């Protein structure tokens, strides 16, 4: 009483609606400081 | 050397026959390593076996 668990479980079932289905989400956050860039564009090349 | 956070390492190996001091001569160092790390380095140290 008055002391509940901090975490609760997801009730994932294949018979539930779309709003209750698990969704995998990935957030790509790009940081650019004064340091030299090390993840750069591919810069596709052409024929010679 | 350190240029704008880029660490540049050049090296050159040669065969010599002398144990007293440095053999006088001329030898160039080709560009070997270039690391874009960006760490401010003021001191260093070596480690032998």
């Amino acid at each position: 009483f008055n002391c509940y668990f901090p975490l609760q479980s997801y009730g994932f079932q294949p018979t539930n609606g779309v709003g209750y289905q698990p969704y995998r989400v990935v957030v790509l956050s790009f940081e650019l400081l004064h340091a030299p860039a090390t993840v750069c564009g591919p810069k596709k090349s052409t024929n010679l | 050397k350190n240029i704008d956070g880029y660490f540049k390492i050049y090296s050159k190996h040669t065969p010599i026959n002398l144990v007293r001091d440095l053999p006088q001569g001329f030898s160039a160092l080709e560009p070997l390593v270039d690391l874009p790390i960006g760490i401010n380095i003021t001191r260093f140290q070596t480690l032998l076996a």
